């Protein structure tokens, strides 16, 4: 769990954005204490109007592509895992399905040669993903199982670093902001992303006091 | 109009004093004769001096 | 980072180690890296300019005195939030002091001096002195000042053989030290 | 800013170090500036000209008493406001003393000496003595009267003469400090 | 492990003894080992590796105060067995101290320290001083101040050629002690 | 055998008698034997692998208290027999303490330090000092060092003219002896 104190904007107290290390696969929690800034502005404290944005400052584009499939309920789904690794050089393809990032409501039998069978769990209809690792390079494969009726839509292929939609909160009694920071298993070591948060205060009459800060997510390996 | 109006101070004082007494009853070492030797006595007989006293 | 606060040439020019280099520069910067762990471990103060701090306070002293762990600047009102309190309060402190009056009750303010902050030169003259005393007291020479008057008890040569007190440091860092 | 009210030339002329290249200008500045507040904190006198103050007040004693923190001024009314007052009230302090009599009670006034021709020679003499001790007496050996190096067979006497304010510096400044009562 | 804490070069350059073969490397290793065994024994910072222990506990008071010979390692359950129990109980100690709060009763904790680093400059200074004492101050010729001699008709001054206290360390470590 | 524990070369190197001998070698052997039999019985820590002890004990301390002569071993069980016990009792002692809690009543165990690399460094250092003191003090000079203040009524010269006291020795290997 990370805990940051904000600069209080007093004309007072190596890069700009304070630093965050992250490891591929973890999902942590971040706490930000706006007490030093919003306590003097005697009003009604923070509000639930935070806004997040993710941006990359060094990305190291992925090698293996991700892919998408669909199936109806109960029926076994097939696919390949070989046209997703356009390799520049000549090498063999040690396909691997990490048990740590396997499916969640089914099973997968990796074939001998970029083949795999996803038998969906009986009586289940939703989206289900799993993360293959073609020669050290990781990508995600997302499968959506339909309730046999029409068709399901297409989920958005989770990014390397993200903040979940709605797990944020603010304690106006203690001026503390909580949110989640989850890192995909495909995030590449050495990269750096930049997260900027825009939090609004409020006066006793209901006007607005804005505050902007940034944090640099440095995707490291081994913590 | 009850006596309990004007006895808060003494009853609190009594409680405090009795708590002090209870505490100090167990917590003050009940030993006497704080004996002391010097750094020249070969512990191996300072055991023997203790067993003597 | 330290050598930005205390350049090595200033150390050397103070302690006369110039045109007569005693222990080499490496030992000199080790001495420096230990003389900032006696100072600012003896004072309590830290290394950051004009901080603003957040801390939980307590209300021992039933009447209601508050004891802060810093010295709020003159004029800037400190604010109390959290705990039983409708809205952050505004108390203006007493100049050069940390005693105040009237679910964890917290307080925030701005410490230090408003202007530039080096390291209050004056808690550096001890550090220079503590370095100096350590250049010509490597630890084989018996020097020992007396604290008590009477005696040891046995034929012991008194004692305060410490350094940083025999050097004039403790009594030059003390001006930034609270006496409670 | 210590350049105009203590010229480095006067220091170099006092401690007779005008030919020492081992005391550079930056080192002498560090001494001069660490001794203009290690013996100003000690006397609790700001050195800038008349400098307004505002601070809270807490009455003490049943007959009323207001202890200030500056010995404000000679002949200019200190005024009180806030704290249940319906109109700012003006008191006149008595010279040298900092005690007065009759939603926190505030007070404002102006301490300091009128002109920029700042701290009298008393203060400066102390600094000159303190600097001189600091430049040619580092803390590395315990001394004794005159400047001899004794033995004592027992603990040295050097409780203080290592680097403390042995020079008449500290005591000169005191002539200006104020014993309470 | 010590060879990374104090490199013999730093010693030989502090004590200004590098040109005289009388202070060899085996004897200076002995000195550098006897200066770390009394650094973690007057300050209690456990520079010794692991040393698992199994001792018998004698539960002392009615508040239930368990005392330990050597401190545990701050975060590893101290397990109690026997003495009537039929299901060993695990407690977590408080970091720094050796007090706990609950056919005999036994306990088997673990002691020492694992990681290499985290040795502060304060300690080393004390250790350099202590060795610098012993390399040129053996047990003969009880000296007096400013390393002088004496003929004090009554007796002599005593406790002068004991190290670690006449020179530095005892006082250069106190900044790491408490109540 | 001690030459494994402490070789004469380290002695002659510590006492600064490498170059000038100041004593032949057999004298140095005798001094070393004395110095290893002084610290040994001064701190109560043996050096030989064991010594299986058989000792008759007497119950005292109505709570039931057993005092042993040696210091158990460290981790073995001590066994009591005779006394009236139907079977040998078996207790486990506290490391480094000869205190146990329960037609004669005997007890047997083993005293410890069965290794060689366990005399940590201290007892070695002090012994070096005590040797160093004996090398130049054949007993010709007076060299009496004062203890507590009041000059004895008889009007003598004082007390404590004691090798391995007035040298470093005690203060050196005392960090091991317990205080109770």
């Amino acid at each position: 769990m990370y805990f940051f104190s904000v600069d209080p904007r007093n004309g007072a107290s190596s890069c700009c954005c304070e630093s965050i290390s992250a490891r591929p696969g973890e999902v942590n929690g971040v706490m930000v204490s706006y007490a030093a800034w919003s306590a003097p502005l005697r009003g009604h404290g923070l509000t639930n109007k935070t806004t997040f944005e993710i941006d990359g400052v060094s990305v190291t584009p992925p090698k293996v592509s991700n892919a998408f499939g669909r199936t109806k309920v109960g029926v076994v789904f097939e696919g390949t895992l070989s046209d997703l690794f356009p390799n520049p050089e000549g090498e063999q393809v040690e396909y691997e399905i990490s048990e740590l990032n396997g499916p969640s409501n089914g099973v997968v039998e990796l074939g001998a040669n970029g083949a795999f069978t996803y038998t969906p769990g009986a009586l289940f209809t939703g989206v289900d993903r799993f993360w293959f690792s073609i020669n050290g390079n990781i990508g995600e494969y997302v499968i959506s199982v339909d309730p046999t009726t029409s068709e399901l839509p297409q989920p958005p292929f989770t990014t390397p670093v993200y903040v979940p939609a709605a797990r944020r909160s603010v304690d106006p009694r203690t001026h503390v902001l909580k949110f989640v920071l989850g890192v995909s298993p495909a995030a590449i070591p050495g990269d750096v992303y930049r997260l900027t948060v825009r939090q609004v205060a409020i006066d006793c009459d209901g006007n607005e006091f804005v505050h902007i800060s940034c944090y640099d997510i440095s995707i490291g390996s081994c913590g | 109009n009850t006596p309990l109006q004007a006895i808060g101070v003494p009853v609190a004082l009594y409680d405090a004093l009795m708590a002090r007494a209870i505490d100090s009853a167990d917590g003050t070492p009940n030993s006497k004769w704080l004996v002391t030797a010097s750094r020249d006595l070969d512990d191996g007989q300072a055991k023997e001096v203790k067993e003597g006293i | 980072n330290l050598d930005t606060l205390l350049p090595l040439q200033t150390i050397r020019e103070h302690a006369k180690c110039d045109d007569n280099p005693r222990v080499t520069d490496d030992l000199l910067k080790l001495y420096r890296e230990a003389a900032f762990e006696a100072a600012e471990l003896y004072t309590g103060l830290s290394f950051t300019p004009e901080k603003t701090i957040v801390e939980p306070i307590r209300l021992k002293g039933r009447r209601g005195k508050i004891i802060l762990s810093a010295t709020p600047i003159a004029g800037r009102p400190v604010v109390f939030y959290g705990g039983g309190l409708g809205s952050p309060l505004e108390l203006i402190p007493r100049p050069g002091s940390n005693v105040l009056f009237f679910s964890q009750l917290m307080a925030t303010y701005v410490t230090g001096r408003r202007c530039e902050n080096s390291v209050p030169a004056g808690i550096i003259i001890g550090i220079l002195k503590l370095i100096a005393w350590n250049i010509n007291n490597p630890g084989d020479e018996v020097m020992s000042v007396r604290n008590t008057l009477n005696a040891n008890a046995q034929g012991l040569i008194g004692g305060t053989n410490n350094g940083a007190v025999i050097s004039g440091a403790q009594d030059e860092w003390f001006r930034y030290r609270r006496v409670l």
